[PDB]
DNA sequence: ATGGTTGGGTATAATGGGAGTCGTCTCGGATGCAGG
DNA sequence: CCTGCATCCGAGAGCTGAGAACCCAACCAT
């Protein structure tokens, strides 16, 4: 099972809401090249190859771990989408 | 006859045959018609099928996937990964390399292992009687040509190992992967939606030993 | 190895030729070698005698026919894609009615396909089999009325497409009404046409009471038979003018014309026996002197009335009784098609006769033969009874030739067949196998002829019985139908005998299918053998009496799918039928007479017979069967060897010294193993692969064509642009790959260039295929016997072979219905082994036994252990063979060998053996108070040995069943099934991915998969499946580009199938329009369809 | 209109703490 | 490990004048037991030339230095009058079971790779028996039974097995932190 | 865990249970040969006698397994729920019992042999009717059940 | 399937249809053993 | 300027066709017939 | 006039894999 799946299921009123939040966070992470993450380098998901440890390329794992950290806010009508997108570009080129 | 062939009297047939001509209504309706054959169900890309064998060493969330099957299923991601590395100068060269079996090298398998990291695939056995006839699994690349299935999901699939075959599908986007990993993962579906009783539970040899 | 055989029943007669149902039937239909003066009136001779004479004056009369020699041999027909056939010639005479001018001519009517020696046909270069069809026999039947109890319905049924079914029923008002062509009308008018008065009916039917009073009608009777004829015609054909001659012709053709109405010979016999009358012909009524006379109508009315009155000696008819159901063989079906073609030929001949100068008319000019070829060719290429021959192994072909089908033209339909016609009838005993049938929608509709059964000349299956008189069983054998069988008390074949007298006061017998116990005096007949109850395939399962019928069905079916192996062995335990099976399949080679072997080669044997005549037999080597298996014959004699008549010379495929060899004998242990044999999976040793066990040879054929195009011809050549020599290495100077080259997916087989100034259209190895190129064939235009399609200049075929070893995912099975895929191949050091160091080869899970109830495999394993240690093989006939005490005695001898071997070398009992014996003492398997050797012998007599674990060296805590088992490899191999696709070809109209592995197609995500995705709430995955992966053209293009560039896949659009639906709804004059939130139109066609 | 396609859940937004505050700092102006 | 036969292009063919086809000949050749007298020697090529009519056995191979055939009576082929057999058989050192599709060894163009079963040991058993010594009881007596093919004696195989086990036991001597 | 032919233990009481039955049958025949019984009642009493005898044989088989061989492989499989039910175990050990004609009515004589003892040809042919009928049942009812499922989906999908 | 209150948005109609249909496909009057208004027809009638 | 394609004409007399299909079973609505 | 009662017609019947007149003359197209 996914780690902390019970916690994630208990953090939302509907499991489909959790799926939507995870997918949207993963899209945000993919767009900005993992520069907008709330994880500090020691918590970054790692992947093992012959060359060595690198960052985990899967964005869904990153989004799920970030949701476990609890530093993300989700809800209805928090911020207008256009302003969010413009700010995301401005902070992360 | 043009609108509805074979309604009143003898249907119109082509000379030298007794097969009735297929009118517009014949196209529209029936089990073979447009609605049921092309709209409520379709043939899809990024899919395969193979014989299944028992996977006793697998974990509940894992399935054994053949190497060549994974190569064909994840080909675009693989092309991107090999272009990013130094395996091929550009995507066309990578495709040309992958189109000839003897032109495949060692590092492309490592690139493939990089590609599928964390991703899941969908396994389906016909007939899909309930929703647990499709389940999501993390693929472990194996040698050979047979899909390896966990013993504890066979009862949900109603699968045995006397010649059964299964189909494999690859969800593409972040939304589809999140849905498969959160909602359709095998380790997240342990109780029956019909009765609430456990459906992934010891059976056959496990019960016998315990 | 010494062969020991069990059983006490002695068989008086041998099995009949197993393919005679085809060979004899076609020989009788053709009558090729019979001089024309002594030809009987059956077969195509009957068709000629029935179609002719042609009268319309000029007359055309048939004299005789002959069949020429085939233009090409069988091998040439197979190679050049021709039909193995013989030319047909007919000698005809054109006669003037008055002048008497005789014009005699031999006419070429075309070609008739020829049945080979084994009973198959070569149609367009492919081997085909015609499957026999079971149907309701023609005749007169009486059935209960379902709506009204106490009432009965009479039916007259002719041959298929040879007349209408006619129904007779006593209506509630008492008026008897006959239905023909869906028209109820009183029978009294037809009785009047037949020439029956009030007095005649009263005398012939007076006894039966009020039914005749209710039948009576003076208005019809007062009329003359001519007026009755016209009234009948205008009742049957409302609107048509009531001309006297037109009505005469119509009624004559309906029931009285031999060219239209035809009760068969079987129908005539059935009518005569049921009605107790003698029929003059095969039709319902006779036409002489411009008048109709009855033949069947009055007897059927008498039987119907007597049945309704309850007169003794008249019964109802069972529709599924095998005396009421008959078999049409290949000859009869071919003759029917020939008759249809001859009818077309005669119709054309009459058309041409009624035209043209009568002086310039000759026999040759009148006959246009084309419809005859049309009928025969359509039968032999398109009929569902004409099937692509199954030749995975010789037993497959032998099974296919003995199949009986209820489907086909003029048969039942798969989806609407009820339980009644699919049930094992009591009359199937000894005629149709109750076990071998296909599972699925075809259960009960396709069956198999029993081993001893023979189809008679009328089409009824007969089975043999021994005559017993005064309680003494004789050697006289009588072949009887179900109707004849119903009249006697028949004893079981296993009735104990002393000499040939029945030595038992109580005899188990059958009376009309009911089991009974009778005294020996009451016995009339005895069964010949238990073998006669089951088919050939079911007769190859030893210990069948210990198997449940369902798993026996599975094993009998799966014996057909076994693949020939390069090291095939005959079973350790046989039923005694393998030699006959291999002999009757014509797969091996036998000596025609006593002689001496002169030359032995891998492809040739020269034998010198006593008459000084040298005979050379070529050996068929590495020939691709229809299913891709390689069939070769291997010599089994040396130069100078003395051969008697019938002695084996060369083994065929799946044969070992003249015995059927479908698999291998392996050492098996029945125990669970680490979950690797979970749910019917099988664990094997690598040592099997080390000695090339379960290794098969398979051949694949690839075809390419170079043809003519309007933009320029295609050319097969080596000169191809834009490829390096690394891809051009193996092709020879003609552009075709050289023999012996190893080919892998992506390699070129035949190079071809097509005009665009040329582009590559070469033939390459498909993914997952390849092997060694073993054959190449080039066919060009103009070579003798070649008939290419127009526009095609040349064709190239390449035959590539692979040697397949056993691998994970391959299917194995035994003869008792146990099947499973190999799930794990273990190294030899990990397999469980005997105390002497011998490892087992196969580990089977015991959990498959208790619910399947096939205990025959356990007994086979015990006898195999006995044979393994005694070094011998066994013959165990079904229902008469080895029993438990005999197996215990054999196991006692085997244990003495198996333990004296260890005792002579100076070894006692192992410590692990002692601990296992103590545990088994707890289990109650051995008796306390005995020495370890006594307890080991005790365990051995139960088929169990002490087994050691290869991983640890410690014993398995309990004794384990170990022994030899015969296991076959099935053609379902993972190599042929593994398939995957990312993107590929799409369909023309729906723009959806194609289907099938050969087309590089994709898997179907059907309705129920969509239901499962909906039940999961995975909206986005389902939308991806519906649009981005199937038929959203711009969507799938953008998705592929985004993945190739590293972005995420875009949003989907409307699938093309919905646009197709909208366009097709517009074609039906329906305005389907998509609207936005304000009910304003939204254009999903982007403006490409707006003026 | 079920699961993640339901109107009850499919309009959910997600944002970190850093971006959320400065969007208010823009509104606070 | 490899076989080359004259005027033979692949393994699925026949040779005129020879009773057995190539597949059966290779099956027969897989039973050949060859002993290398020199430990440094890695590969050898045995030459066979025969003309019918005769029974070609393993003894008909041309002699090679430091190479012995342990089963000269092994039947290879049967030749009639007019048949000829010309073979070059490459034999290698190795370990384990290596299929032909893995190594794919070809000397010439028309050579046929052969599945190699390198293990010279045919069968191994061991027996544990009751023994004692003075006052101690329930002691073990071990007996190893080894059947080989003659290329390697049972004692040599036992010594190599002991050496392998000792070398593998050596590996537990370098702890590393995780 | 393994399965041998001796693991299908046949209880002794079965023989007794058969012989006693062969007693009662005679009585029934007598009660019909003298006139105190009609045809339907005789058929029904024979069927009831045989079904009760089959039940007794099943009870004896499982009682023997529980008392003498608690670790017997078939018994362990049936008790643990791994594989098998009492009816199949009885068919392996005690007796198959009554069989049905294709019309749906029972035969008068039962199959008194188990699968370990081996059936006779007549008994095998008698059981073939039920085997074929079950196969046809599966083949022609699975379609009706799938049709019902489709109807339910099209009525509740919203 | 989760032993907790159902989440808003669950397609319970499809789940109900599958739950009713699945046992009928196999276990209702699977392999029948020939040994010594009912079943599916009654359910379809209802 | 050539083939390829299209339109027109034939004169003893002729005057209403022909294959086919009969082994499903239920269920629901539309409907004509019987009674009162 | 109403009603009920046989009668007739139409629409269903699981999923996946694979498999036969001839001739003559004018006329547009390229
Ligand atoms: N959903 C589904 N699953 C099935 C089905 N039937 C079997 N399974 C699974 O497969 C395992 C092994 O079953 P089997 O041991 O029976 O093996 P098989 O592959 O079915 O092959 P066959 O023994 O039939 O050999 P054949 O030469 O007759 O095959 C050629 C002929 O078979 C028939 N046929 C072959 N292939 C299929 C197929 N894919 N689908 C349907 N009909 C098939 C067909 O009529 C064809 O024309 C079982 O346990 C189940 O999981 C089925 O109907 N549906
Ligand atoms: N037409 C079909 C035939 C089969 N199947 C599927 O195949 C399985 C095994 O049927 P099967 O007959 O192969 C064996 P099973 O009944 O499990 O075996 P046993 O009692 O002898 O041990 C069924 O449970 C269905 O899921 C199908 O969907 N459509
Ligand atoms: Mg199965
Ligand atoms: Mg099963
Ligand atoms: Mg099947």
């Amino acid at each position: 099972a996914e780690p902390g799946i019970d916690k994630l299921f208990g953090m939302v009123d509907s499991k489909y809401r959790l799926t939507v939040v995870v997918a949207k966070r993963a899209q945000q992470l993919l767009r900005h090249g993992f520069k907008n993450t709330v994880l500090e380098p020691e918590e970054r998901p790692k992947m093992q190859t012959l060359e060595g440890l690198f960052d985990d390329p899967n964005a869904v794992t990153w989004a799920m771990k970030e949701l476990l950290t609890g530093r993300l806010v989700f809800g209805e009508n928090l911020v207008p989408e256009d302003r969010l997108q413009k700010e995301m570009e401005r902070l992360y080129p | 006859a043009l609108l509805d062939n074979g309604r009143r009297g003898a249907p119109v047939t082509n000379p030298g045959s007794d097969r009735p001509l297929r009118s517009l209504t014949d196209i529209l309706s029936g089990k073979q018609g447009r609605f049921r054959q092309n709209l409520l169900g379709k043939r899809v890309d990024y899919s395969g099928r193979s014989v299944i064998v028992v996977g006793p060493q697998l974990k509940l969330h894992q399935c054994g996937l053949p190497k060549r099957m994974a190569l064909e299923l994840f080909k675009p991601f693989l092309l991107k990964k090999m272009e990013e590395k130094g395996i091929a100068p550009n995507v066309k060269a990578a495709r040309r390399m992958l189109e000839r079996q003897r032109d495949i090298k060692d590092e492309v398998w490592d690139a493939l292992e990089e590609v599928i990291h964390g991703k899941v695939v969908l396994l389906n056995r016909a007939p899909t009687l309930h929703r647990l006839g499709i389940q999501a699994f993390q693929p472990v690349l194996v040698e050979g040509q047979s899909i390896q299935l966990h013993p504890l999901v066979c009862e949900a699939f109603n699968a045995d190992f006397d010649g059964d075959q299964m189909a494999v599908h690859v969800p593409l986007s972040s939304f589809a992967q999140a849905e498969a990993r959160i909602q359709m993962l095998s380790a997240h579906n342990l109780l029956s939606p019909a009765s609430g009783e456990p459906l992934a539970k010891p059976s056959r040899d496990i019960i016998l030993g315990l | 190895m010494e062969i020991k055989r069990f059983g006490r029943i002695r068989e008086v007669i041998p099995l009949p030729p197993l393919t005679e149902i085809q060979v004899e039937s076609y020989r009788r239909a053709l009558q090729a070698d019979v001089p024309p003066e002594k030809r009987e009136n059956v077969g195509i001779q009957a068709a000629f005698r029935e179609t002719f004479p042609i009268e319309e004056g000029l007359v055309l009369d048939f004299l005789e026919y002959r069949l020429g020699e085939p233009p090409f041999p069988q091998d040439e027909c197979r190679e050049k894609d021709l039909t193995y056939q013989a030319p047909l010639y007919a000698r005809l005479q054109l006669i003037h009615k008055d002048t008497g001018l005789i014009k005699e001519d031999e006419v070429f009517l075309g070609h008739i396909p020829l049945m080979t020696e084994d009973g198959s046909f070569i149609i367009n270069g492919a081997d085909r089999v015609i499957v026999s069809q079971i149907h309701r026999s023609p005749g007169v039947y009486f059935t209960p009325d379902p709506a009204r109890p106490g009432r009965y319905i009479a039916s007259i049924i002719p041959l298929p497409k040879r007349g209408p079914w006619i129904d007779l029923e006593v209506e509630p008002n008492g008026v008897v009404s006959m239905k023909v062509n869906k028209r109820k009308f009183p029978l009294v008018l037809l009785l009047r046409v037949l020439g029956y008065d009030q007095e005649t009916l009263a005398r012939e039917l007076g006894a039966y009471g009020e039914l005749v009073q209710g039948l009576m009608d003076e208005s019809v009777f007062a009329m003359r038979p001519e007026e009755a004829l016209i009234r009948l015609f205008t009742l049957l054909r409302p609107g048509d003018p009531p001309k006297r001659d037109k009505a005469v012709a119509y009624v004559y053709g309906l029931i009285a014309d031999p060219r239209r109405y035809d009760l068969g010979e079987a129908g005539r016999y059935k009518a005569e026996e049921k009605l107790g009358i003698r029929l003059s012909g095969r039709t319902l009524a006779r036409f002489e002197d411009g008048e109709f006379k009855d033949e069947v109508f009055l007897p059927t009315l008498r039987y119907l009335f007597a049945l309704t009155a309850g007169v003794p000696g008249h019964e109802v008819d069972d529709i599924d009784h095998l005396g009421n159901r008959r078999i049409r063989t290949v000859g009869e079906l071919m003759t029917d098609q020939f008759r249809v073609g001859l009818a077309r030929l005669a119709r054309g001949v009459r058309e041409r006769m009624l035209m043209g100068s009568e002086d310039s008319l000759t026999p040759a000019k009148l006959v246009n033969s084309r419809p005859l070829e049309a009928a025969i060719r359509e039968f032999f290429s398109r009929s569902q009874l004409s099937q692509f021959k199954d030749e995975t192994n010789p037993l497959s072909s032998l099974r296919h030739k003995r199949r009986i089908s209820a489907l086909g033209p003029g048969g039942l339909t798969r989806e609407r067949a009820g339980f009644d016609v699919r049930d094992v009838h009591r009359t199937h005993y000894g005629r149709i196998c109750p076990v071998e049938t296909p599972e699925g929608a075809n259960i009960g509709l396709i069956t198999s002829l029993a081993a001893y059964a023979r189809v008679d000349e009328l089409g009824f299956i007969r089975t043999p019985y021994r005559r017993v008189v005064g309680g003494v069983v004789t050697d006289e054998v009588v072949y009887m139908t179900a109707t004849e069988e119903d009249r006697y008390t028949i004893a079981q074949a296993n009735t104990p005998l002393e000499g040939n007298r029945i030595a038992a006061e109580r005899v188990v017998a059958r009376r009309k299918g009911e089991p009974v116990i009778v005294s020996p005096e009451e016995v009339e007949f005895m069964d010949v053998s238990p073998k006669q109850v089951f088919s050939v395939n079911t007769n190859l399962i030893p210990f069948l009496e210990h198997d449940d019928a369902n798993r026996a069905l599975m094993g009998s079916n799966m014996q057909t799918q076994a693949v020939p192996l390069i090291r095939a062995q005959a079973p350790v335990v046989m039923t005694g039928l393998e030699e006959r099976v291999v002999r009757d399949s014509l797969a091996a080679l036998y000596a025609e007479e006593d002689g001496e072997v002169a030359k032995v080669d891998g492809n040739r044997i020269v034998v010198r017979y006593e008459d000084g005549r040298l005979v050379e037999y070529p050996l068929r080597r590495f020939y691709r069967s229809n299913q891709g298996t390689a069939l070769d014959q291997r010599p089994r004699v040396v130069v100078g060897q003395r051969v008697r008549k019938g002695d084996l010379l060369a083994d065929g495929p799946a044969s070992e010294n003249g015995f059927l060899a479908l698999g291998q004998n392996v050492l098996v242990a029945i125990m669970p193993f680490d979950g690797y044999n979970f749910e019917d999976a099988i664990v094997i040793s690598e040592e099997l692969l080390k000695r090339d066990f379960y290794t098969s040879i398979h051949i694949e054929r690839y075809e390419i064509e170079a043809r003519d195009t309007k933009l320029g011809p295609e050319r097969i050549t080596r000169d191809i642009p834009h490829l390096s020599e690394a891809a051009l290495r193996d092709l020879d100077e003609e552009g075709v790959v050289r023999i012996g080259a190893e080919v892998k997916p992506g390699d070129i087989l035949v190079g071809r260039t097509s005009f665009k100034d040329v582009k590559d259209t070469s033939l390459r190895v498909p993914p997952g295929e390849g092997g060694i190129v073993v054959r190449t064939v080039r066919l060009r235009r103009g070579d003798p016997g070649v008939e290419l399609k127009p526009g095609v200049r040349e064709v190239v075929r390449v035959y590539v072979a692979q040697k397949r070893k056993l691998q994970v995912g391959d299917k194995l099975a035994n003869r008792h219905g146990n099947k499973g895929v190999v799930a794990k191949i273990l190294p030899v050091e990990d397999m469980p082994h005997l105390p002497d160091g011998t490892p087992v080869d196969v580990i089977l899970n015991p959990l498959g036994v208790p619910s399947r109830m096939n205990l025959g495999q356990i007994l086979e394993t015990h006898l195999g252990l006995a044979g393994y240690f005694l070094g011998q093989r066994y013959i165990s006939p079904i229902f008469d063979g080895a029993k438990e005490p005999e197996i215990k005695e054999l196991l006692a001898q085997a244990f003495e060998v198996y333990f004296g071997k260890r005792k002579g070398e100076g070894f006692g009992v192992d410590k692990r053996e002692v601990e296992v014996l103590r545990r088994a003492e707890k289990l109650g398997l051995v008796t306390p108070g005995k020495t370890p050797e006594e307890q080991l012998k005790e365990l051995f007599l139960q088929g169990k040995v002490v087994l050691y674990d290869g991983r640890t060296g410690e014993p398995i805590e309990g004794p384990i069943v170990v022994g030899q088992m015969f296991i076959m490899k099935l053609y379902h191999m993972v190599e042929d099934k593994m398939h995957a696709r990312s993107t590929g070809p799409y369909s023309l109209i729906t723009q959806q991915p194609l289907g099938g592995k050969a087309q590089f197609g994709g898997q179907r995500f059907g309705e129920m998969e969509v239901w499962a995705l909906e039940a999961y709430g995975a909206a986005h995955t389902l939308q991806e499946m519906l649009t981005l992966k199937s038929d959203d053209i711009e969507g799938r293009n953008a998705a592929y580009e985004a993945i190739i560039k590293g972005e995420d896949v875009p949003e989907p659009s409307v699938p093309e199938s919905f646009r197709v639906l909208v366009k097709e709804l517009q074609a039906l004059a329906l305005d389907v329009q998509t609207l936005d939130e304000k009910d304003n139109p939204v254009d999903i066609f982007e403006g490409l369809a707006s003026k | 209109p079920a699961g993640t396609g339901s109107d009850f859940v499919r309009f959910t937004q997600v944002v970190d703490q850093k971006t959320l505050k400065a969007i208010e700092e823009a509104r606070k102006e | 490990t490899s076989v080359y036969i004259e005027d033979v292009l692949h393994e699925f063919s026949t040779i005129p004048g020879v009773k057995e086809d190539v597949v059966e000949i290779i099956l027969n050749l897989k039973e050949l037991v060859v002993r290398f007298l020199n430990p440094s020697l890695q590969t050898v090529t045995l030459l066979l030339k025969a003309e019918g009519p005769k029974e070609v056995k393993a003894r008909d191979f041309l002699p090679v230095a430091d190479v012995e055939i342990m089963n000269p009576d092994l039947h290879i082929a049967t030749l009639e009058e007019g048949g000829r057999l010309n073979m070059e058989v490459r034999v290698d050192r190795g370990v384990g079971y290596v299929p032909a599709e893995k190594h794919g060894i070809k000397d010439r163009i028309n050579a046929i790779p052969v599945d190699a079963v390198f293990s010279p040991v045919r069968r191994v058993a061991f027996q544990v028996e009751d023994t004692r010594l003075g006052q101690r009881t329930d002691l073990d007596k071990l007996t190893l039974r080894i059947w080989t093919d003659g290329s390697v004696t049972p004692l040599e195989a036992l010594n190599q097995a002991v050496e392998i086990l000792r070398e593998h036991l050596t590996y537990f001597s370098n702890p590393q932190a995780a | 865990i393994t399965i041998g032919i001796d693991d299908a233990v046949i209880p002794e009481e079965k023989k007794q249970y058969l012989e006693e039955a062969d007693r009662k049958l005679l009585q029934i025949e007598q009660a019909y040969e003298m006139g105190f019984l009609t045809d339907r009642e005789r058929y029904d009493q024979i069927l009831q006698l045989w079904t009760e005898t089959t039940e007794k044989v099943t009870q004896a088989v499982f009682k023997n397994f529980e008392e003498n061989y608690p670790f017997n492989p078939l018994y362990v499989m049936a008790q643990s729920g791994a594989r098998g039910n009492p009816q199949q175990i009885r068919q392996l050990c005690g007796l198959r019992g009554l069989m049905q004609k294709p019309s749906g009515e029972t035969f008068e004589v039962p199959v008194r042999s188990s699968f370990r003892e081996g059936l006779t040809v007549l008994e095998y042919f008698i059981s073939s009717h039920g085997a074929r009928k079950g196969g046809a049942d599966t083949a022609l009812r699975t379609a009706d059940s799938g049709y019902l499922t489709r109807k339910l989906v099209d009525v509740t999908h919203e | 399937s989760m032993a907790r209150p159902v989440s808003i948005g669950e397609a319970v109609g499809i789940v109900a249809a599958q739950s009713i249909g699945e046992p009928g496909t196999q276990l209702t009057m699977r392999t029948f053993h020939t040994g010594g208004t009912q079943g599916l027809p009654r359910v379809i009638e209802l």
